[PDB]
Parts: structure tokens; C-alpha cells; sequence
């Protein structure tokens, strides 16, 4: 993995290039943002099974997924599914930490779909409770960190989807 | 081409398990020379300790025969 | 009555019933020496030890090769763990998964007998096939025999048997695929390596990082600060225009 | 670096970060503006820092620079320069960073094979390299001096 | 895998229904078999070796399949092709005593074919000789359970081909 | 044959190859000669030996050719005479190469499961090929004699 | 694996055939050169590593490849194509040895081309530098067993191209 | 030992002896008085051997006697010379046991942390070997030399 | 384990001198009855079930042990003697070979007095069923190394007593 | 494709058969549902146009679908994905005319999934379409070949899923 600070890092190490004032410029832009995404991580951490349960009540559970025949029907189905949930919020938090989807990229989204269309998992399902959850989270962080937490989890979206 | 007998106990500090479990906590058993090294550090790594340690098989001298 | 009926009626049966994990995750059976007293049981265990290694169709072939290993394992002279050991030591295990297949691909055979599991990832591929062109099949078998992962699974006494992992990513499929091959029925080796991701998004696009690099270039350019105004009003905000 | 080593702590373990993590992580950003200065302030000395390390290593060392050394050559000479710039940059890389992550990705792991390949002499690159910190920390405040030799000691502990 | 019992069970399940009349009488059809499911498989069981035994002289051998370019020329290969038949007794043994093929598919039949196509195996010979392993079997078990026995062959066979 | 035995083994342990095994392979190219002259002379006594083989091993087992034995009848006998041959050719072979890995992989890994399924009794085609042994080093000098002896002994051993 | 007598006796007992005239000629145009490939290899083994630092700086250091951007840039990425450079001369020289190109296609060259299409290693620089070994393994071993050597080496560099 | 190296596969995999291992076990045996006669020539010849390998190295590698060496210094030297006259006793044991496990056992197994440790350059002691070998091979027969220079190269590729 | 060559020279090695004329005589000792060894060994290889039941039916069975009540009885216990005794064979014929009783040592009587003593093997059979099959060895390889094998099995018999 | 009579023919013509009594009754047992089949097409192709209707306002609009950024946003995509549930519609109706699920997938499933996740369509909103159809084209038929209708749309759905 890697976050904003090791990828201006390894960028100007593929070229080989001490680092200059445009390198010094990003590295400040994001020392600056520092205790705003700790202070997020924190929230969302306190908050992370109130979220997962309202995101699953808003987007799944009431319906035929959790009836009879669906995916997310039997215990076995439901405390996987919520898990899943907890995995995605997990990630997402260590992205919004690092300022980089890398970790999404590397350790989350390679293999999921082909995973997802192997067990049967409806990849729609899990992409509206990937936005309910983003909605909760953003009416949980806050003005100041709202758009950053909601990047990661469009980023996990589209790369599901 | 040498063989260490080695007995150990390692309890158990997590989740106590339920189906009767003797053989892997209180054990002896033969082990080779160049996989003894990096058992010992697991087995104290672990939390395990190392009740007894026999040389067995090998000769004390060595000088030859010992990397066959 | 009718909030528990399935809505959008399964017009076809069984065609929900496979859905999900494999049944095979949970419709077999763990061989532990601990309770592998007595004749009877042994047996099945030494059975049972030659088909996690071995992949169950060249171990239909044994018949008295390994027999002082079993006899040394029966009185309790070595545990499983050793008798594993020694059975990834063996000619056998040489001839039949190491001496047809390339060097990448000893590793995931010897991942997928011994731990029960694809390779991780990378960093994982480099530690362990750059130590058995160094060494051998005798060190890459130790390594995973006397590695925490297999003291945390499996400890002294148990079969490795496969497991379905979840964690990290792309594991599960990875080990899947492994587990429903047949011996020989496919020889590509479904992890060769592990592509790099690359980087499709800018860290200065960023909401945070972009909104405070407007300000860095407003409060740099415009605005004086603390050192006497006498010098501050000499000054040129332009470098070389 | 720090948020780098502690996001794959806490992954190992499958949690979120603890306390104790974040406030790791708030000691990095603030320390962060003072790294990066003090990295500019390397970047900025690296050619006179590079020559003085060449010198005082070839003085130590002139069997480098002799018939039966590896630099013997004025090209061979240039080659242990530019490798001390490779280290000098890596080093400002580790100090910015505030973990030596990329140091040991880029310059480290397989170094031992490289100098071997080449039969360039180890101890010979680990008294170049203390020669370049110590041209650093002679162009460095005390504080700042300390932070920079720690990473440069890493770096002769590493090739070693 | 399945069994009866359990085929009718998930079959249910997945519906969200009771027992009905319908599956109580499929599950009484199953269940007034069982004797003879288990002196079938007991008999097979105690013969196994010989019903391979007659199965091989009367489909494979003294024939080119033994002979020098034959696919079970050299002892190797011919002890491969006597597991092989082993193993499609073994199964077809577990399926009829299951009542039902779900272990068949499982655990046999899958990716078998493009098995055999990449080792050379002859599929029309296996096919043969798991025809005359049906043919022994129904001659030992007798008139109470040589068609149920059949069937499980006849799949085996259907499957492959 | 000794050349891959060797090869596997130095791929295994992942080095080059001994002196020992070169010591080896510089002995057995030395000895192909002779190995062609004793396989040639098998190959053109063929059918002497075969015949004569059946004969002595007809006259210690005459079960064999009994009604409750498993080579009753003339066919029967001539699948036994048959195997016989295939066991020559596999001597040859093995005497050809200097090692029994292609007789190990043609002829006696599943012998037993085989045999065992045919009923045929080992310990009668195991006489049947030393009664072999006899009648070729009959047909041989002392020295390569010997030679294919090994080979037939490894036969009668692995038959066991 | 195979070499030249266990190729030529496989060949004839596919068709259940004695060794005739034919298979004798070409096992003692085998024997006949014998101890020259075990002096090459004596030889190869002896200048393993001086060969393969001779490769390397003909064909592959002091360019964009080792400098930054390049495949072979850094320590690590030096380290493993040094170690493939030594996989190349060690299967060669085991190639020679046994007289066929089955342990080149059957240990080496079996997914090697994908697992560099995957890696994004070059395949170009790595046949140069195959012929850079072949050029200084020929220039060493002498008239005698150079172009036995160099024979395996152009395989080499065929199965990857 | 060659006998060693075929018990021990052998027992391995768990068997009796195989025609090749025998066969090898017999060229051995036969070949010994040759084996012998070599030991005894290099034996005798110890002295001449390793002052020639000693003059040769230095004259090929100055530097390891110049200042910056490890060899600088008489009782430096004198120590290089007894590594070498142990290293030439190990290849007379090789030599009449007919393979390398003696070798292995006592000086190739940890002498890169030998060297690593004591910061001796291993190429110096490569070549100081390979010139062991060239004055060895001048006081021998062709056969014989082969037979020598066939443990001298295997010393020089184990210390690589 | 080590051979007659190896143990003189690890006894040379630990007072690191230079083979001499004993040493070299010892040597010779060796080397002048090499062929017998193995002429001897294989004979040992292709009998090595007759002297098995020859020696059984001379020292073992038709007594107590094979009657109940026996150490002997059942087909279990008489598999496990019947393979010690393979095992007694197989090594006896190593250390011939190997001109050595350091192999018996190391891989078989290490341990087997204590265990015979906790299962309840008889000792004395066991060594009774040893010399009978040093007698049989003995008729079968002739004078040249009768007596030669015979100090190996009288070896295994004095480790055991 | 293929319907039950040409399937039937087919499956003898591989054994190279005549007809037997259960290729004729399995042909009666087609023959005897003809007329159930034609009225429930006929049903089908006049009330086409409302039952695609009523399966768009019960599954797919008034919602994030429809909503900008949907997948069915604008009127471009609006009437691609009523054509396609027209599609479904037509070829379901001609599967249960032919009796047989051939048709289906060699003319609609073939290659359509992986078009979808090219395109970005909701594989699990288009399964919800298939089933609204479904429930009304089950309620539209009647209970005559209300089973026979809903297994052909119960097939394209697990296809697609
Ligand atoms: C909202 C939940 C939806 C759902 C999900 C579901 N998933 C599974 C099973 C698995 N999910 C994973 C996931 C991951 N592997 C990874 O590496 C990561 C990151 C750490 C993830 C997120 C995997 C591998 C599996 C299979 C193995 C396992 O069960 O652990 C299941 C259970 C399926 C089964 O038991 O057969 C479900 C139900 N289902 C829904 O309906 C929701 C939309
Ligand atoms: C103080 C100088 C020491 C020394 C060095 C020396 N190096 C070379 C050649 C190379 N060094 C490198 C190094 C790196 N590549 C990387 O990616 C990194 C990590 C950032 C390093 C450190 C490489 C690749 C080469 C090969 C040439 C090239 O770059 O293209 C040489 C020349 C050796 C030769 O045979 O020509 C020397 C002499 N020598 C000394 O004496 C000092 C200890
Ligand atoms: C009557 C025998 C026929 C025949 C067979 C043949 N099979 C093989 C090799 C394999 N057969 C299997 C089979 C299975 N593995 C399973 O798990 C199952 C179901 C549980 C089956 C049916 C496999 C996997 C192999 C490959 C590995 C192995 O050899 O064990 C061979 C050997 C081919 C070769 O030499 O490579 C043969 C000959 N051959 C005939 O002629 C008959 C028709
Ligand atoms: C009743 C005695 C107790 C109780 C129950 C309660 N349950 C829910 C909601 C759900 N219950 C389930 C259950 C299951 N799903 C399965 O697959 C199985 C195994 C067959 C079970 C048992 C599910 C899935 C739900 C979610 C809704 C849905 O089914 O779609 C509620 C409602 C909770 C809420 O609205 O937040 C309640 C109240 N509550 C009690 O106090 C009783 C002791
Ligand atoms: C002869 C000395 C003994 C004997 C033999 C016997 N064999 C058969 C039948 C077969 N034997 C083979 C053998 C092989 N196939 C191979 O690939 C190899 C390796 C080269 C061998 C040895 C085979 C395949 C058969 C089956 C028939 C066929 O070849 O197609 C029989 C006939 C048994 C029967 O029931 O018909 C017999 C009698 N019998 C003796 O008494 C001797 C000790
Ligand atoms: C060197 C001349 C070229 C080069 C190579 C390079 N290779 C890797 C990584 C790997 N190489 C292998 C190779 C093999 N596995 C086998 O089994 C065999 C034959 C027996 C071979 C040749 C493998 C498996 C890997 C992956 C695992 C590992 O790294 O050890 C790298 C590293 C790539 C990376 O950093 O991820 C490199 C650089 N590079 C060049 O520039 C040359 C063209
Ligand atoms: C046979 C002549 C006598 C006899 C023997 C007997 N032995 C056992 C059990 C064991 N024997 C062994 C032996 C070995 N293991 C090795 O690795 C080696 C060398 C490679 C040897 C020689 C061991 C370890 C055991 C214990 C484990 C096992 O049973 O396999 C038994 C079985 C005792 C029991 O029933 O518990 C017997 C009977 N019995 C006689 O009557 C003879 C005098
Ligand atoms: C209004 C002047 C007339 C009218 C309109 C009417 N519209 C709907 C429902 C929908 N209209 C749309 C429209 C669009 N989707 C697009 O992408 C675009 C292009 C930008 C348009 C214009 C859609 C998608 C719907 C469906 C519901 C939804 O948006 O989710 C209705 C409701 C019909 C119903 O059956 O519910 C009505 C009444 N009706 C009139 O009489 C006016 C003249």
C-alpha cells in the first residue's frame, strides 16, 4: 500500500529527482490536513456498528434478500454480509487516514467482483449498502471531512460496480 | 542426519478449547537438527516451555557424516 | 404467514440451495492426534495425513513406503507435524510435485499442501520462492512446516487440511481454484504474480489536499507577516517576472 | 512511513486504529513540517556534501581507488559518487517520509547481492556512507543533525 | 452433497415451506428403501474387487487399450485405470445410498471430462467399463436394488459421455 | 538413467553437479559399448531365452499350468510367455541406460495392483524371470554377465 | 525430465519395440561426445558467476534499465534479474548435460512468459542477455562443446521470444 | 563419500541398493588405487603447491597485501597460506573419498559468514584456489590432473 | 552416519593431518574387498523374503509367541516383527556396505531397547530371529562374505542384549 | 435451438436409435400440452406492452435508477432498458412455445453478462425486472401454464445472476 506522503515519494524516486517545490507543495497540502482525518477516523471508529446497522436496515434487510431463497437469508448469510459491511468501513478508514485509494485498490477491490459473481452475491445490493453507509458516515464526520470520507466510498462503489 | 528428542509443554492462553487436547500442549518428540533451531524460537515464541532436550542420534565430536 | 414467504416465488428449487460458500467448507472432516486414539482411529489420521499432502490420487498408491514413519508416529516417537515434515521430504513428494512443474510453481503446490492456502501476495511469492532456488524443496518445506501461520492453525498435532480463507483479498478465489482441480487436470499456476495497481487518482485532486494548496498559494503571495513593516513594504511578490 | 507501518499494523489484526496509533500519528504531522525542512536543507547542499564524503572516503580507503579496487578509474570513481547521491536522496526520501519504508524498498533489500555481483566492498560503501553524515551533520542544528544521523546510522546498520 | 432427506429439506427451505403432504410422501418413498440400500451397498462393499475384476475382462483388456500405444499399456498406467474404476464403484456405492446423485457431481463428474481430454484417457472405454461394472453389480445384488443401483451408474456414464 | 538420476538430484538440492556424479556419468559413457554389445546379444536372443525360461519355469511350477492356476491353457501360457517378453525388452532397456528409472516406470510401479487383479502369482513370475537370468548370462561373457545379473536381480527384487 | 537415451527409449517402448540398428546408432552418436559436455559443464560451473557479471554488462547495465524508470532499477529488481540470469545458465548447463531441451521447456519455460507479461519485465532485454551468456559460455567452453552449449542457450531465447 | 551418498539415498527411499548405485560403488572401488596414488602425489607435494598458489595470487592481486587489505602483514599472509594448505587437505579428502561430503561438512557450509565475519574477500580466495589447482594439475598425469581439477573447480564454484 | 572412508578421515580431520601411510593402508584394507560387498549385498536384495520366512520359521514360529498369549500372535504383532526383521535385513545389508556399524546405531538401535522394553517384545526371541538370519545370509553369499555380513548381524544382537 | 421434439430426436439420433415407447411417450406427453401453450403465447403477445409497464413501475422507476446518474437515466437509456425487457418477454414466450430452454441459451444468454458488466448495467435490478414480469405474466396466463411460464423467466434470472 501507500499513502499521499510515499506516493510524491515514489514518484519522484521513479525519476530519480530530489524533491522540489511542487513536491514540497503537496507534502504540505497534506500535512495541513492532519488532524482532520484523524479526528473522522476516530468518529467513525466510535460509531462503526451503529453505522453498519442503519446502512443495512436502509438498503437491505425488509425485503427478499433477508426472506427466504435470498442471498442474505439463514444466520450463516447475515453475519457474512455484515462482516462485508465491516470490512468496507474498516478500509475506507484506512484510506480516508492515508489520503490514497491504493489500499482500496490493492487490498480490497482485486479479485471481489470475480469472488462476488463465484458465491452469487448481488453486486447492486452491495453497492447500495456501500452508499448507505457513506451517507451515515458523512452525517457523522461532519462539514470538514464530508466530501473526503465520501470519496473513498464512490471509489469502492465504482470499482465494485 | 541428526535427530534432537525434545520434550515441551505449551499451554494454552486464548479461547481454552473444548475437545480433549492433550497432545498438543504436553509433548515429546523427535526432531531434526536443522529444524530444531527454528522450533525452539517458536515453541518460547510461543509462550511454551522446553522441559527436556535430548541429542540422540548424533555424535558429540561430529566433524563428518553430520550433513548427510 | 405471509411476511415470511419469499416474495417472487422460486419457481425452480435447488437453484438457491448451492448459493453461497461450497458445502464442501463444512461437509468434511478434521484429524486431530490427540483424539486419533486406538487403532482405529490412527489409521484413519495416517490415511487422512496422506491426502492433504499428496492430493488424494497418488496417494491411493501408497502402500508400505512410509511405514517406519508410521511406526514412529503409533508409538509416539514423532508428532504430526514431524510426520508431515517428513513427508514433504520424501522422493515421492519430489517426483511427483516438484520435478514436473516450473519453480513458481512448487511454491503454490507446496502452499496448497502444507498451509492449505494460495500464496498471499507478493510479498509473500518473493520470500518464499527466493529461498527454494536458494535451497531446495528440504528448506522451502521447513520454512512452512515451522512457520507461525501453521503453529497458529494447526500446532502439533493436525492434519493441515484446506481452508477457505476470506482475508486479503482475491485469496479465496485463489485458493478455490486450487481446490477443484484434479491432479494434472490443469498445470497453469493461477498465481503467477501479483500486477501492480498503478494509480488512477491525483492525491492533490484530492478535496482536503486541493483546498489547502489555494490557501498554501493565497498566503505565501498576498498577505505581510511579523517581521517590521519597513522591510515588508520593499518587497517583490514576483521572483523573476 | 509512519502512517504507512502503522495502517499495515493494525491490518495484520483486522481493528481499527487504536488510540495510541493516532496519537503516533499526530506526533508525525507535526514533526513533519521540521522533516521536511530539514530535507530541503540536505537537498539543497547535495553536491558539496557528496564531494566532501568522496574525499574523506578515498582518504580512509585509497585501495578503492588503487589497482586492485573497484573505483580505480576516474569512470569507477564517478560510479561510487553517483552511488553516494543515490544514498544521499534516499536518505532525504527516509527523513521526510519519518520511516525508513522507502529506504529499504529502494536501496536495501538485495544490496548484498548487488556489491557482490559487482565485487564492490560493503564495508568500503558503509565508511562512504558515514562520511556523507557526516558532512550532513556538520551543514545541520543539533536537533536536526540528530534526526538525520539516526537514519543515516540505519542506513550503515542496513549495509552491513 | 445431498441425501434425500436433505434434497427435500433445502428444497423446502428455500420456498420457506412445511412439510407438506407432498415431501412427507416423497421422504415415506425414500424411507421404505432403506434395508435394501444397505444390504446392496454391504454386498458391493465385500465384493468390490472381483466386480472390477470381471468389469476389466469383459470391456477393457485383451484388447489394444493393454497393448504397446494402448492408454493403459505399462503397469502404471493400468493400476491408474483400476483406481479410476475403484473410484466410480466407490461413488456409485455413496449415491446409492444417499439417493441421489448430488456427490456424483460434486466430487466426481466435475471437470472430469476435460481431465480425461488432457490426459488422452478414452472416455468411450471408461464409459464401457462402467457399463459392465453396472452389468456385475445388478447380477450380485439381485432383483431388489439392481435398478436402483443402475441409475447411478447410468448417470456416471451419462456424465462422462 | 543415470544422467537424469544425477540431474534430479543436483536440481533438488538446487547446485551443480558433484565430482562424484560427473565421476559417474565420465564411467557410465565410458561403459556404453559394452552396454550396446550385451543388449544387442539379448535383443538377437530373444526368443532362445524366453522359451527356455517358460521351460524351467514350467518344470518348478507345474501348478501354474494347472487348472487351478492362473496361465491354464495354451492362450494362458502364451500371456505368461508374452509378459515374459515385455520383461526382456524392459532388461534391455534398463542394461541400455545404466538405471532402472525406465524399467521403475514401465513395468513394476502397480505391478502388484495388477497382478493382484489378474491373480497372477508374483513369486511364479519372479521365478519365471530368474529362470530368464539363467538362460542369458548363459549366452554371455563373465563381466557383462554380471552386468545384466544386476539388472535381472533388481527385477526379481522389485517383484517382492 | 528426459535426456537422449531415455527419449530414444521411451520412443521405442511407446511401440513395445526391442532396441534396433537405428536407436543404436543414435544412442552412440550420443555416447560419442560424452566426456566433452561434462568438461563444458566443469568449466561453466567453475566461471558461473564471471559469466553471468560478463553477460550483464554487455547486455544489460549502463542503460535505462538500471537507471531510475528502469526494470532493473534497485537493489531488489537488480538482486532478481541477477538470480533469473543464474536460473538461465544452471538449467542450461543441466540441458547440455542431458542432451535435450526437456528440462528447459519442462522447469524453466512453462509460464515464464506470462509471469514476465504480468511482472512487466522485458522480454527483449532478457533474451539479450540469454545471448550475451550463450556468446561468453561458447567463448570459454571452446570449439569442442560450444556449439553443443550454445544450441540450448537459442532455445532458450526462442521459448521466451 | 560415494558409498555414503547411496546409502543415504537408498535408505532414504527406503529401498535396496539400485544396479546404478552399484555399479558406481564399483567404479569407485575400483579407481581407489588411482584416487590413493593422486592423494599421495598431492600430499607430498603440499609444500611447493601452496608457496606457487601463494606467489601466483599475489602477483595476480596485489592490493590484498597492499595497506587496505586483509592480507596485509606477514602473519596476515601467513594465515591466508594455512587457509590454503587446509583447503588443499580438503581436496585430497574429497579426492579419496570420492565425493564431496567431507568438503561440505568441514569448509563450505558457513564460510561465506567465514569470510563475511572475518571481511576476507572470497574472489581472492577463489583465486587463490584456482592457482592451488594450476600447480596441483602441473604435477600430474592428464587423467589424473582432470581428476584433481575436477575438486579444485568444485572448491572454486563453492566459493561463489 | 559414516563409511569405513569417511570415519578415517574425520579421525584425520579432528587432528587436521594429512593422510599417511596407515591411513592410506586402511584405506586399502577397504578397498581390496569392495566387490564382495556388493556381490554379497545384491544376493541379500533378491532373497531378502526367503531368508525372512527361513529365518521365522527357524527361531519364531511354531512356539508360544505365535499361540495366544504370544508376543507374537495375531497378525498385527506378527506384521510388526516380520518388519522389524525387514528392517534388521535392509540395514544390516547398509552397514556391510557401508563397511560401518555407525548406520545400526544411529537408525536402528537408538531408542529400540527401551521401547521393546515398554511394548513387551521379547528381547531374546528377537535376537534368536537375528542370528537366524545372519545363519541364512551366511549359507546364501558364500565364504568370501559370510563371516563379513555375519559381524554386522552379531552387531544388531549385542545392541539389542 | 431446439424445441422437446427436435431435443428428443436429437438424443436418439446420438445412440443412432429408432423411436421406442418412451421417446413416443415423452413426444405424447409434448403433443397433449398444445394448446395450453398456444393460448398462454397469445395471452402473452397481446398483454406484452402493460406487463412490461407494470414490471417498470414495480422494480425499476421511481427511484436512483431513474434518478440522475442512474443507469436508466435519460431518455437514451430509458428506452434501451424497456427494450430489453421486451426482449426478455419475446424470447421467454418463445421458449415456452418450444417447450424447452435451448432457445434461452443460445439467443439470450449467451455472452450477455459479461455485455453487462461492459456496460454498467445492474445485473441485480435486471433480475428484479425478469421477476416482476414474472408475477405478471404468472398472474396473466392463468393457472393452466402459470408453473410453464414461470420456469423459463425463473431460468433467465439465475442465467443472469
Ligand atoms: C452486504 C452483504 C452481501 C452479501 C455477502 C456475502 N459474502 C459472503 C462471503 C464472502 N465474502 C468475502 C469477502 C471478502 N474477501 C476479502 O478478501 C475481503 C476483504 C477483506 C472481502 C470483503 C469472501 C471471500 C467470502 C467467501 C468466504 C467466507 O464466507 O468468508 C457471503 C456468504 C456466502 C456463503 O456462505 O456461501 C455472503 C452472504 N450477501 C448479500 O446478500 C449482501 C448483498
Ligand atoms: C563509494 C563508491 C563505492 C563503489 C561503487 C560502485 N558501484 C558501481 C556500479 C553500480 N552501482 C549501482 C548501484 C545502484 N543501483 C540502484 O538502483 C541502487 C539503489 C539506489 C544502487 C545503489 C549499479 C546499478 C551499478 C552498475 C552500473 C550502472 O549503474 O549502470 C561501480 C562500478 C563497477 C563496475 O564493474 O563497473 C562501482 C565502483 N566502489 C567503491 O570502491 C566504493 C565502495
Ligand atoms: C479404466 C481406466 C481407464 C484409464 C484411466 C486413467 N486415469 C489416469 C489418471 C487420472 N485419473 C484421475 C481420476 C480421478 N481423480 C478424481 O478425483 C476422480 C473422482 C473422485 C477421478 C475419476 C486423475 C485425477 C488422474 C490423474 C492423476 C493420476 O494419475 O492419478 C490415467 C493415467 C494417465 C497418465 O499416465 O498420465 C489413466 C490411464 N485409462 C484407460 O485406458 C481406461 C479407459
Ligand atoms: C421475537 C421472539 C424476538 C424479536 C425478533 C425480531 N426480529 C427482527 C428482525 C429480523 N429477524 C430476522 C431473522 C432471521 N433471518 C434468518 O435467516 C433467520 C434464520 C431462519 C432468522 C431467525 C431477520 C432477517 C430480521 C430482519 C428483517 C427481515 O427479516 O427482513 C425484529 C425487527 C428488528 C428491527 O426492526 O430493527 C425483531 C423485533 N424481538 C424480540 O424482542 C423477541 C424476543
Ligand atoms: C507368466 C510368466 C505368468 C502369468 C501371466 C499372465 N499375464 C496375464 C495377463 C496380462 N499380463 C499383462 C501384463 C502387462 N501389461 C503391461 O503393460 C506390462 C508391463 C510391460 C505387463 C507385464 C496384461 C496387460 C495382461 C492382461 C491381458 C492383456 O495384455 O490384454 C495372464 C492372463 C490372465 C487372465 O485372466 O486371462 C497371465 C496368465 N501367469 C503365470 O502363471 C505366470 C507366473
Ligand atoms: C533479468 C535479466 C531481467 C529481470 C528480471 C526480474 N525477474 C523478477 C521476478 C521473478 N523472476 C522469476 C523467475 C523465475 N521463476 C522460475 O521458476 C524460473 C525458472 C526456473 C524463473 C526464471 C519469478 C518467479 C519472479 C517473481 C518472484 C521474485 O521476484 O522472485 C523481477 C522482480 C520484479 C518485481 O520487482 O516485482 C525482475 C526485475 N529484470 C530485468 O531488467 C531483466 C530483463
Ligand atoms: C519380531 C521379530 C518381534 C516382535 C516385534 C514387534 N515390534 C512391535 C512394534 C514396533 N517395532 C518398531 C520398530 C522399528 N521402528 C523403526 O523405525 C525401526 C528401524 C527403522 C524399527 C526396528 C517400533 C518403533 C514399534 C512400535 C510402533 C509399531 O507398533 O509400529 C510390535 C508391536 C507391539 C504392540 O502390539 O504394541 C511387535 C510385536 N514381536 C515378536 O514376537 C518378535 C520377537
Ligand atoms: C408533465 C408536464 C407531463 C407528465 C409527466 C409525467 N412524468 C412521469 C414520470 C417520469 N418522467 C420521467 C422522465 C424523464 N427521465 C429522464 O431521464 C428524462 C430526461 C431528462 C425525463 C424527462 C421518468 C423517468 C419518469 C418515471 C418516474 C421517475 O422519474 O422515477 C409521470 C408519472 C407517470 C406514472 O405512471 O407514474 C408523469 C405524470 N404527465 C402529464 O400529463 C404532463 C403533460
Amino acid at each position: 500500500m501507500q499513502d499521499a506522503i510515499t506516493a510524491v515519494i515514489n514518484n519522484y524516486d521513479v525519476q530519480g529527482k530530489y524533491l522540489d517545490g511542487a513536491a514540497l507543495d503537496k507534502l504540505k497540502a497534506y500535512f495541513t490536513t492532519g488532524a482532520v482525518r484523524v479526528r473522522a477516523a476516530a468518529v467513525i471508529s466510535s460509531n462503526a456498528t451503529t453505522i453498519i446497522k442503519e446502512a443495512a436496515a436502509k438498503a437491505l434487510i425488509y425485503s427478499d434478500l433477508t426472506r427466504p431463497g435470498g442471498n442474505m437469508y439463514t444466520t450463516r448469510r447475515y453475519a457474512a454480509c455484515i462482516r462485508d459491511m465491516d470490512y468496507f468501513l474498516r478500509y475506507a478508514t484506512y484510506a480516508m487516514l492515508a489520503g490514497d485509494p491504493s489500499i482500496l485498490d490493492e487490498r480490497v477491490l482485486n479479485g471481489l467482483k470475480e469472488t462476488y459473481n463465484s458465491l452469487g452475491v448481488p453486486i447492486a445490493a452491495t453497492v447500495g449498502g456501500i452508499q448507505a453507509m457513506k451517507e451515515v458516515v458523512g452525517g457523522l464526520v461532519g462539514p470538514d471531512a464530508a466530501k473526503e470520507a465520501s470519496i473513498y466510498f464512490d471509489y469502492l462503489s465504482s470499482g465494485l460496480s | 542426519s541428526r535427530y534432537f528428542k525434545v520434550t515441551a509443554c505449551i499451554p494454552s492462553l486464548k479461547r481454552v478449547r473444548t475437545g480433549r487436547e492433550l497432545q498438543n500442549t504436553f509433548f515429546t518428540k523427535l526432531v531434526p537438527y536443522e529444524n530444531w533451531f527454528t522450533e525452539q524460537q517458536r515453541i518460547q515464541k510461543a509462550g511454551g516451555k522446553v522441559l527436556s532436550v535430548k541429542l540422540f542420534t548424533g555424535v558429540q565430536g561430529a566433524n563428518t557424516g553430520v550433513g548427510a | 404467514q405471509e411476511l415470511g414467504t419469499p416474495i417472487n416465488e422460486r419457481s425452480i428449487p435447488e437453484m438457491y440451495v448451492n448459493q453461497g460458500v461450497p458445502a464442501l467448507k463444512r461437509q468434511r472432516k478434521v484429524f486431530k492426534q490427540s483424539q486419533a486414539t486406538d487403532r482405529e482411529s490412527f489409521d484413519a489420521l495416517v490415511t487422512a495425513a496422506y491426502v492433504q499432502v499428496f492430493d488424494k490420487d497418488i496417494a491411493s498408491y501408497i502402500r508400505s513406503e512410509f511405514s517406519a514413519l508410521e511406526s514412529r508416529l503409533r508409538n509416539r516417537e514423532t508428532s504430526v507435524k514431524e510426520f508431515v515434515r517428513l513427508l514433504g521430504f520424501s522422493a515421492l513428494y519430489r517426483k511427483q510435485f516438484h520435478d514436473r512443474y516450473p519453480n513458481t510453481k512448487v511454491v503454490e503446490f507446496a502452499f496448497k499442501h502444507f498451509l492449505g492456502r494460495a500464496v498471499k501476495n507478493q510479498a509473500e511469492l518473493i520470500k518464499y520462492h527466493g529461498l527454494l532456488g536458494r535451497k531446495g524443496i528440504k528448506a522451502l518445506i521447513g520454512a512452512l512446516v515451522d512457520g507461525e501461520e501453521y503453529g497458529r492453525l494447526y500446532g502439533e498435532d493436525t492434519v493441515p487440511s484446506w481452508q477457505f480463507p476470506t482475508l486479503p483479498a482475491a485469496n479465496y478465489p485463489n485458493s478455490v481454484e486450487l481446490y477443484n482441480r484434479f491432479t494434472r487436470q490443469d498445470d497453469s499456476l493461477v498465481v503467477p504474480s501479483f500486477k501492480p495497481i498503478r494509480s488512477k487518482m491525483d492525491i492533490a485532486s484530492m478535496p482536503l489536499v486541493q483546498a489547502a494548496l489555494k490557501e498554501q498559494q493565497a498566503t505565501k503571495t498576498a498577505l505581510d507577516m511579523s517581521r517590521p513593516m519597513f522591510l515588508e513594504l520593499g518587497r517583490s511578490f514576483k521572483g523573476a517576472d | 512511513s509512519v502512517l504507512t507501518k502503522a495502517i499495515v499494523n493494525a491490518d495484520a489484526e483486522a481493528r481499527y486504529l487504536s488510540p495510541g496509533e493516532l496519537d503516533r500519528i499526530k506526533s508525525f504531522v507535526a514533526s513533519g513540517e521540521r522533516r521536511l525542512r530539514i530535507a530541503q536543507t540536505l537537498t539543497e547542499a547535495r553536491e558539496r556534501i557528496v564531494k566532501q564524503a568522496g574525499d574523506q572516503l578515498f582518504q580512509i580507503r585509497p585501495d578503492v581507488v588503487s589497482p586492485g579496487g573497484n573505483a580505480y578509474g576516474e569512470k569507477m570513481t564517478a560510479l561510487c559518487l553517483r552511488d553516494l547521491d543515490y544514498y544521499l536522496r534516499l536518505v532525504t526520501y527516509g527523513i521526510v517520509a519519518g520511516d525508513v519504508t522507502p529506504i529499504e524498498e529502494i536501496g536495501i533489500i538485495g544490496v548484498k547481492e548487488m556489491y557482490n555481483s559487482l565485487q564492490t566492498p560493503i564495508p568500503a560503501v558503509a565508511e562512504g556512507v558515514r562520511a556523507m553524515k557526516n558532512v550532513a551533520t556538520s551543514l545541520l542544528s543539533g536537533d536536526d543533525a540528530a534526526e538525520a544521523g539516526f537514519y543515516f546510522d540505519y542506513l550503515v546498520g542496513a549495509m552491513q
